RNA sequence: ACGAUCAGAUACCGUCGUAGUCCUAACUAUAAACGAUGUCAACCAAGGAUUGGAUGAAACCUUGUUCAGAACUUAAAGAGAAAUCUUGAGUUUAUGGACUUCAGGG
RNA sequence: AUUGGAGGGCAAGUCUGGUGCCAGCAGCCGCGGUAAUUCCAGCUCCAAUAGUGUAUAUUAAAGUUGCUGUGAUUAAAACGCUCGUAGUUGAAUUAAUUACUUUGAAUAAAAUAAGGUGUUUAAAGCAAAAUGAAUAUUCAAGCAUGGGACAAUGC
RNA sequence: UUGAAAAAAU
């Protein structure tokens, strides 16, 4: 966007909201139940 | 080619037949000199351009490049007893900073002026095109002669001329 | 330091500005005021955060009396709303600022030749919505700016804004006198040790 | 994008940050060349071009990878 | 496709400079872009970046500080001898005593200055102002 | 005489006594008698003289449009435009707007500092219309290899040895030398490396001299 | 004899590059330095910000990261946007 | 082919009417076949809304995130000769991401 | 000491006789239908000068042939669209050739750049008052060698 | 309802 951010650091809730494969380090949303 | 002779030009015409800020700039050196033409004004100017490429195109490579070392110096060298430039100046960078006024002045045209023989720098071309100036040992009867720096206390008048 | 701990909001101060509603703004939020805001109405208002706006509006009094403590008059502050014109005016007065009421002439900054011409070095907009053509004089004369900018008004050609409610009638009067006491608190006239003797009501419209 | 449509679908699995037969399901061709009775339709002659194009792609690089041999060849 | 990696990162960094940007992302992380920095890096033209690791050659984060004005790579690396090194110079630099080259060759990746000293060419692989 | 203006009287009562320092702060110079009073005897030079018509009901409203630049060997250049119905009113005008239009004039070395600037520092290039110009420095030797229409408004700027490349549609001789001013006016806001350095702090002439004008 | 530097350019705060000697659109702020019972003083820092910021909605955000990292400002701005 | 209109009307206007307009089989391969804008890839300001899924709240509808598609609005910014373009016609004399086709005054 | 010219390009006449869209000049724009700065001529000066115009052609101008380096919405110019062979281009990663890169070997002279040398200067010549330039090469290939980052060849 | 045309250079 306009106001940059921290792209090293992001914050729990930013990585929490952005696609699975467009965060920092991708990690799959579904677990082993 | 058709000879084993071989032959050169010495001026080149401007590229701009026509400009008024050329004419005057070239009167206050032709006046200044007492020329015959405007050709003098072009071959001094090939000349100085002919050494100015020399010391440019040497200036780009690196103090330890060898030709620098030997062509650099061989044309300061030259430039040094031509008395184009002073002693004082021993770089390669002086050799862009060099004009067309330097090479003039070296003129036999010039010498005689200085010396005290011709009051008026028009006067001078009879005494030189008739054999009364000798330069050392040999009679001269071009005024284009670029003396050296030796031979600058040699300049006098001939004895009697035929 | 630079923000000692004397310039700490009093929860008085605090009291009266929940009253007149300053932290509510408007619906749509721009992209520049999120970090202003803290969370959303039940209405999907923004609501200002108390503690950035009082820190906001000490940082823009503080370049105004630093400015305006030899130099008065080259602080100018226009007032766009039709009733936001008496906080203006009452600014002028107790601070000694220029203060333009009405509608702004466009070329007053630029056109020398013009008989009301002034150069200030400091423009104070109450709305940068409906002082657009103020704002965007600063443009060509190298002036910085403040702005009481809203929730949604566009963030242009704005150096300090201030996360404030700049359309009710009550909130209006509160941050100009809010303004208005600090700039005299920091320059010594009036120390915090004290009480304004003005209220707030003689700002209002 | 896609291989032939000019589609664009980024729906990829996820392998998270811990260690702890295509050309086959391809010949798709038979089962189009339903053919025999829908001659008149063109849109099934395209797409059968396409399934056809990309057996001929497959097969060319998995004789250069020794998968299949060199003598085969695909034929309806 | 993505034919090169590194034109990919070089037009981002300065895309992301002169929208006055702090910090930029590089997706593939290739040696060539990491050792390329480092050129940039020994002439201060950026603070310093963090290679991060997603096992699928994992993204880079470039710290920039107000410096580097204009950094592109060169259409397939050209073979450089150190004689046609001025020729790269008058053209790809704006002055003799601003710019750099970023010359790949046997002895790593070299800027301009230190291959003439090193006496090695090798292909060309961009510049920065 | 009587400057209306808060930088203007800085100017009269001797205040600030290089033009310079003007560039330094940004600002704006609204009078051209400050040029005036801070660079004498600046050169004089008009470009061309231009004739542009609007037709009308009755016939063509003629009216003469002037260039010309003026500006110090050492540094300093501008120009200006003004279309008037009087031959030496325009120039008159367009003297004006050229003195109100001063810009530094960045020059710097291309071999090695063994005295005075000759050249431009680097590469740059005027942003006009169709024709875009730009300057390359050059060794000492070289003049100023350009067109006679910039090859004009470089002498004025103080430039010696420049290299020239030219695009575009040229012969509009009122977009030649808009872009030549262009190319030159930008030179100082191209950051080379000998200028990361911060250096010292100063404080603005109109800030420091505030109250003297206050009153 | 003569400087060959006609004049040093300041240096945009923002984005740490080059001032134009024409950008007039950019401003220079001036916040001043509080003594211990809350009056201003004298000493102040000088800002500047380049006139392109400023036509972005970006001068008013980008001065309080420096504002907030140099003392002036508290809380104005969260951890992760300082930068 | 008639009847008007007209200086004439072999046209526009009105009436009738062969091929054609429809389907099948085989040809034809051209359109202002246009977004007058080649295909693939990277970066890229702000905002409302929409088509189809996924994911939370809310017991087809309102609301947050995200993915793909047709689009729209603002710009003091970038480009351009300008009109205008912005999910490019931007990142280009500070000229080089890959490939193909096309143009050289009328 | 002549040629060309004296409207603009482009330096040079707000001089005088006729002609009256006729003769004519004019490389392009153009000047001439009765008060021609251009025609035919009289006076004067502008450029060059033992040189000076024309006609044709190579080169620069020409970033109007594009590697450096162009243009393709509207000026000329994206195939109606998709598939596709040859060709071109091809993600990250590893602590036997070839290409690339660096040095050499040897390689006709003359010619280019020149090292020196008063053919009195200069073009020239390698001569003179013992020196021959180490003279630098030589595009594209071939041989040897230091290096293996970027590259191609299958294990 | 009908409304066609205006020689060349200045």
């Amino acid at each position: 966007p306009l106001i940059e951010v921290d792209l090293l650091n992001p914050t729990a809730a930013s990585e929490a909201k952005a696609h699975k494969m467009k965060r920092l380090v991708p990690t799959p949303n579904s677990y082993f139940l | 080619g058709r000879c084993l002779r071989n032959h050169s030009i010495t001026y080149k015409t401007p590229k701009v037949p026509y400009e008024r800020e050329r004419f005057d700039a070239e009167l206050k050196l032709v006046g200044q000199f007492g020329l015959k033409n405007k050709k003098e004004i072009q071959r001094v100017h090939y000349m100085l351009g002919h050494m100015r490429t020399i010391a440019k195109v040497m200036l780009m490579k690196d103090a330890k490049d060898p030709k620098r070392l030997l062509e650099g110096a061989a044309l300061l060298r030259r430039l040094h007893n031509l008395g184009i430039l002073p002693r004082d100046q021993n770089k390669l960078e002086f050799v862009l900073a060099l004009k067309e006024e330097n090479l003039l002045e070296r003129r036999l045209q010039t010498l005689v002026y200085r010396k005290g023989f011709a009051k008026s720098i028009h006067h001078a071309r009879v005494l030189i095109r008739g054999k009364m100036i000798k330069v050392g040992k040999q009679v001269v009867d071009v005024p284009s002669f670029l003396v050296r720096v030796e031979s600058e206390p040699l300049i006098q008048l001939a004895d009697n001329t035929p | 330091t630079n923000f000692p701990d004397i310039l700490k909001p009093s929860a008085e101060d605090i009291k009266m500005m929940v009253a007149c509603r300053v932290h509510i703004g408007a619906t749509n939020l721009n992209f520049a005021m999120e970090e202003y805001v803290y969370e959303r109405g039940n209405n999907n208002e923004c609501i200002f955060n108390l503690m950035k706006t009082w820190e906001k509006l000490s940082l823009a009094a503080r370049v105004i009396a630093g400015i305006s403590n030899e130099t008065p008059s080259d602080v100018v502050a226009v007032a766009g709303r039709e009733m936001a014109h008496r906080a203006s005016l009452k600014f002028m007065k107790y601070t000694g600022c220029t203060a333009v009421a009405g509608r702004f002439t466009p070329g007053s900054f630029t056109n020398q030749i013009q008989k009301k011409f002034m150069e200030p070095r400091l423009i104070i907009v109450s709305d940068p919505s409906v002082d657009h053509q103020a704002l965007r004089e600063s443009g060509y004369i190298n002036v910085p700016t403040i702005a009481f900018c809203n929730s949604d008004n566009s963030l242009k050609n704005v150096d300090i804004a201030i996360p404030c409610n700049n359309r009710s009638r009550l909130s209006i009067g509160l941050m100009w006198w809010m303004l208005t006491r600090e700039i005299l608190r920091y320059q010594g006239k009036l120390a915090r040790d004290e009480k304004w003797d003005v209220m707030v009501d003689l700002f209002l419209h | 994008g896609r291989m032939y449509n000019p589609g664009r679908g980024i729906s990829r699995r996820c392998i998270p940050y811990r260690r702890s037969e295509d050309l086959y399901f391809l010949m798709r061709a038979v089962s189009v060349r339903h053919l025999e009775k829908n001659k008149k339709d063109k849109d099934a002659k395209y797409h059968l071009i396409l399934i056809e194009s990309k057996i001929h792609r497959l097969t060319r690089y998995y004789k250069s990878a020794k998968v299949l041999e060199a003598s085969f060849k695909y034929d309806a | 496709v993505r034919v090169n990696v590194l034109a990919d990162a070089l037009k981002s960094i300065t895309n992301a400079e002169k929208q006055g940007k702090r910090q930029v992302m590089i997706r593939p992380a290739s040696k060539v872009i990491c050792e390329f920095l480092n050129v940039m890096m020994k002439h201060q033209y950026i603070t310093d970046y963090t290679v991060v690791d997603t096992h699928r050659s994992g993204k880079i984060v470039v710290n920039l500080n107000g410096r580097l004005n204009k950094c592109a790579v060169i259409s397939p690396r050209f073979n450089v001898t150190l004689s046609e090194f001025d020729k790269w110079e008058a053209n790809l630099l704006p002055s003799r005593h601003f710019g750099a080259l970023v010359l790949t060759t046997s002895y790593g990746i070299l800027d301009n200055t230190e291959a003439r000293a090193k006496h090695t060419g090798g292909r060309i692989l961009g510049f920065f102002y | 005489w009587t400057p209306v203006t808060k930088l203007g009287r800085l100017v009269k009562d001797g205040k600030v006594k290089s033009i310079d320092q003007i560039f330094e702060f940004g600002i704006k110079i609204k009078e051209y008698q400050i040029v005036d009073h801070l660079l004498p005897g600046l050169k004089e030079e008009v470009m061309t003289m231009q004739s542009v018509q609007k037709q009308t009901s009755a016939g063509q409203r003629t009216r003469l449009k002037a260039y010309v630049a003026i500006g110090d060997h050492n540094g300093h250049a501008g120009l200006g435009v003004k279309c008037a119905k009087e031959v030496a009113e325009a120039i008159k005008g367009a003297m004006i707007q050229a003195k109100l239009a001063m810009v530094p004039v960045r020059r710097g070395y291309w071999g090695a500092t063994i005295g005075e600037v000759h050249t431009v520092p680097c590469k740059l290039t005027g942003a006009c219309g169709s024709v875009r110009v730009r300057l390359v420095p050059a060794p000492r030797g070289t003049g100023i290899v350009a067109a006679p229409t910039p090859k004009k408004f470089l002498i004025l700027a103080g430039i010696e040895d420049v290299f020239t490349q030219t695009t575009g549609h040229t012969k509009t001789l009122g977009n030649f030398v808009k872009a030549t001013y262009d190319a030159v006016r930008q030179s100082y806001g191209f950051q080379t490396k000998d200028l990361w350095k911060v250096g010292g702090v100063k404080q603005s002439p109109m800030d420091k001299y505030a109250k003297i004008l206050a009153e | 004899n003569k400087k060959i530097e006609l004049y040093i350019p300041r240096h945009c705060s923002v984005t740490h590059t080059l001032i134009a000697a024409d950008d007039h659109a950019a401003v220079q702020i001036l916040v001043p330095h509080v003594n211990e019972n809350g009056v201003i003083l004298p000493e102040s820092t000088v800002y500047t910000v380049k006139g392109s910021v400023r036509k972005d909605g970006i001068s008013d955000h980008s001065l309080n990261r420096q504002f907030q990292k140099d003392g002036f400002l508290k809380t104005v701005v969260p951890k992760n946007m300082m930068i």
